[PDB]
């Protein structure tokens, strides 16, 4: 099933495509 | 933060853009 | 991390990113 | 197509936005 919560990975990965070359708090 | 928001709750695109920067 | 989106993982990286408005990729919400 | 865009090879914000409603 596809879930809709961002947790572990799918949640680091999730910060990388939305922030893109910005980088993030958590970089 | 980020874990109740995105993680336990559903969070928007905008809200993980919050995090940016 | 996984940098790839595959799967489950791309429909979910739809709905976030498309939010509520659905997309051309797949006939969800 | 997105799944070679983002599935196959690696993809930015803007390639999936160009798929949206």
């Amino acid at each position: 099933f596809v879930n809709q919560h961002l947790c572990g990975s799918h949640l680091v990965e999730a910060l990388y495509l939305v922030c893109g070359e910005r980088g993030a708090f958590y970089t | 933060g980020i874990v109740e928001q995105c993680c336990t709750s559903i969070c928007s695109l905008y809200q993980l853009e919050n995090y940016c920067n």
